[PDB]
């Protein structure tokens, strides 16, 4: 069968992880994927797969993989699932209620938190509307909290979209940095490209 | 050999989401309009929702409207039910059953008879 | 690995003017949105302006009517001319690259003003 | 080459139905019969058509039709399938296995259930033998369980031929009233007097 | 040409009925039998007899009788049939596809269900292998749901086979106890020990 | 009608010890499997240990490493020694006899521990 390797090192061993409104979507195809390693990495804190069980990921072959890997507070991880609600589940990004794919994560307390605060992770509290399943909005217009227009100027009822997080090692378990990966699979009317584990 | 099998029920947390599919074997459910029904401990089978043979005329109970959704994969010969905003009241046994266009006027808003009775599945909500 | 080269800070007395500049030397997929932020010692990350390459301004009320931003589309560079400086507005400043894919962060420019 | 219609409304909108033992009948011919009208109307519980396809019905020409009407409870409707036995199928009505036609049924609770009970509808439990297919039995004789010669006198081993139905809204789904009309057809080489809507 | 009769009343009317994994078996022979009474007994609500119609069974001769009795939950009854699937069929008791004999069952809510729940009946939801026809191999080994050998110790991915049932009068009919007996006849070419009443 | 004679319960303070026993006085066809199940007021049946006459252990994690079981093959009795008791562990325990034909039960031994 086919033998190339899915660049997980560029994802899981990636030096830097993106913000929660500037997501990176990686496409993976034409390569062999070793999922049991991460399932036996004895590190992943979270393991929620939907549509395909965690163990039959490693015997099924897939047409395409699309990956989204970022850092979120541990308390807010509970809103990462299909059909769920909350600031991230609605304002940020929705998983479709029949989402086929996996949310897997591992806290990055010593990776993405600084003593003075790694404020590089920016999170919106308000939107004109919630997004669709797998909808990316990086629009930065100053939200109009009230009836008065903001004209791109903050002030009264005029708020910035997304505020920083004080990511520090001092944060509690819920507020600590967590490196979370959402993977969307496609078993569609196409040849499977992420294949190989038929051994 | 008319067999309706409900699957996807179980325990979910309030505020969550869930999905049922009951699969039809031995017959063409496509010609059949399907009603999903529910009885809890101590209550009778209520009319949760009803969908046409072709999927075009519909009914939801007032308690389930705006939170639950019926759909059907006629090609794959099954009927699906997506539940959103779960509440602890929803703990009950479910069935899907089949009948045809029940009146002058199309929709399945009215109750009818329910020929093919499935095994049913228990959907529990509690936290 | 988009790099944003920052320069144009330093020591200036009250009421003077400097000219910051940040340049995104990386991929910068499609249009981007290049922004400036402020961080004084002991505070959070404070936004100066998130003017996109096209539009949307995104000026703040803090130094309203004093700072301006010029966009150089030839080199995709964004220049921060700040005038009428005050010991309060002083902090270390970082430029920002929204890009299409992810956002990246500058290495810092110290801005100090006093009398 | 005829225009007059068959009395389907009169058949079904009829005020009164007969008991299971006595039932009703209609020799129906010389009329137009619209079944696309009926098949998608389902003011009915069961369309169970044997030897015939319900889509074909309006297409079909029939030499004659025979109609039967009687009300049943929900539990024991299943006994009406041919090749099956039940206290109805044994001691109320026998159905031939080579049955061409269609049974139609529907719950009639608001019509035929009353809180005080509708005991005018009778249900035969005892008979010396099961009836032959398509037979009625209006016998008024007291059934002898044992050797005691009742001679028309009830008592010990002297039984009521037809127990009265207790139809109330208190009845469960298996005990409620269900009016049932069986449409027996003969597929014979004869003038098809019951041709459906065709040109 | 025998004299002995079987204690059908003693065997059946006996209150003591086993569970499903440890169903109780009786080997009956040399006995003059009368199953017509048991047929009309009705008590055993269910009557599904395979290989013979129950009517002609009465006068028949039988080589040997195996009576296998237990109590079951209401919904699981359908899993008991020749060539039938289900968690009990594949994990507690499997009938041969060639099963000859009859399955009979009665409720018993008033006998086997207690408001506090009668958990004296265990069920093997978990097994290492499927059930062969007439297999009662009582194994309680802690199955290893994961790769770690549990060594008979519960914990992470270490579950138990036998789970009890909450038989209550408050239970639903599908979740209520049912007294079930299956009669199996090995009608091999061995002289019959149990027969019907005729010269 | 196999009888499972149970004795050895009662009231004991926290950290104390008792010794239960159940005896199968009936037929006991072939080898058996003698067990203990617990049921607290308001809860279902949970198996303490389903040790067999031969092997297979079957110890649970609830009181892992505190209770123990001894076989007496002369009389086919089984004794359950409990040590370092806690209020959570306390419930009513039934002896269990798998047998080869069908299962039987004990009649109860109350265990209560508190301080």
């Amino acid at each position: 069968n086919i033998t190339n390797l899915c660049p997980f090192g560029e994802v899981f061993n990636a030096t830097r992880f993106a913000s929660v409104y500037a997501w990176n979507r990686k496409r993976i195809s034409n390569c062999v994927a070793d999922y049991s390693v991460l399932y036996n990495s004895a590190s992943f804190s979270t393991f929620k797969c939907y549509g395909v069980s965690p163990t039959k990921l490693n015997d099924l072959c897939f047409t395409n993989v699309y990956a989204d890997s970022f850092v979120i507070r541990g308390d807010e991880v509970r809103q990462i699932a299909p059909g769920q609600t909350g600031k991230i589940a609605d304002y940020n990004y929705k998983l479709p209620d029949d989402f086929t794919g996996c949310v897997i994560a591992w806290n990055s307390n010593n990776l993405d938190s600084k003593v003075g605060g790694n404020y590089n992770y920016l999170y919106r509290l308000f939107r004109k509307s919630n997004l669709k399943p797998f909808e990316r909005d990086i629009s930065t217009e100053i939200y109009q909290a009230g009836s008065t227009p903001c004209n791109g100027v903050e002030g009264f009822n005029c708020y910035f979209p997304l505020q920083s997080y004080g990511f520090q090692p001092t944060n509690g378990v819920g507020y600590q940095p967590y490196r979370v990966v959402v993977l969307s699979f496609e078993l569609l009317h196409a040849p499977a490209t992420v294949c190989g584990p038929k051994k | 050999q008319v067999q309706l099998q409900e699957s996807g029920g179980g325990l979910v947390q309030p505020g969550g989401s869930l999905r049922l599919s009951c699969a039809a074997s031995g017959f063409t459910l496509d010609y059949y309009a399907i009603g999903w029904f529910r009885q809890a401990p101590g209550k009778e089978r209520e009319g949760v929702s009803c969908i046409s043979s072709s999927g075009g005329r519909t009914n939801y109970a007032d308690s389930v409207k705006g939170r639950f959704t019926i759909s059907r994969d006629n090609t794959k010969n099954t009927v699906y039910l997506q539940m959103n905003s779960l509440k602890p009241e929803d703990t009950a046994v479910y069935y899907c059953a089949a009948w045809e266009a029940s009146r002058w006027y199309c929709p399945l808003q009215f109750s009818a008879d329910f020929s093919s009775w499935g095994q049913g599945t228990q959907v529990t909500v509690s936290s | 690995q988009v790099q944003l080269q920052e320069s144009g800070g330093g020591l200036v007395q009250a009421g003077g003017s400097l000219r910051l500049s940040c340049a995104a030397s990386g991929s910068i997929f499609s249009p981007n949105t290049m922004g400036w932020f402020r961080q004084a010692l002991g505070k959070q990350r404070e936004m100066v302006a998130v003017i996109s390459s096209i539009a949307s301004t995104q000026y703040a009320n803090f130094v309203k009517g004093r700072f301006t931003i010029t966009r150089d589309n030839t080199k995709n560079t964004v220049h921060l001319q700040m005038n009428s400086l005050i010991p309060e507005d002083t902090a270390v400043y970082y430029c920002y690259a929204v890009d299409k894919s992810q956002d990246y962060w500058g290495q810092g420019t110290q801005v100090t003003v006093s009398s």
